[PDB]
């Protein structure tokens, strides 16, 4: 953090992304 | 009602009946129609 600068968090956590990847792997 | 917060649902949960000698084959089908919209131009200023 700085003098008026801020970083916003992503909407999707990296756990949720891992769940999309495991679904693609299990489907295929 | 009211306003709530929660954690999103990515989707349902499907469990494929996999085995080493089973196959699924369709016996019917449907024709489906979808659209897609794409911009091509903008205004000349
Ligand atoms: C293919 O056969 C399997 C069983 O060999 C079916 O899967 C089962 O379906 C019942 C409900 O009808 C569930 O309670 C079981 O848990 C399922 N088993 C597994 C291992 O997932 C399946 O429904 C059949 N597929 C089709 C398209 O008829
Ligand atoms: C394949 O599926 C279609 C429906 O998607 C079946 O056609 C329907 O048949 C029922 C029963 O006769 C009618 O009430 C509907 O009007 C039909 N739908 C349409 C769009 O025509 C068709 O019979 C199925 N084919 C087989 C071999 O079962």
């Amino acid at each position: 953090k700085f003098k008026g600068l801020t970083v916003l968090p992503p909407l999707l956590t990296d756990e949720m992304i891992a769940q999309y990847t495991s679904a693609l792997l299990a489907g295929t | 009602q009211s306003i709530i917060a929660y954690t999103m649902s990515l989707g349902a949960e499907n469990s494929v009946a996999y085995s080493n000698n089973s196959i699924a084959i369709p016996t019917n089908f449907t024709i489906s129609v979808t659209t897609e919209i794409l911009p091509v131009s903008m205004t000349k200023t």
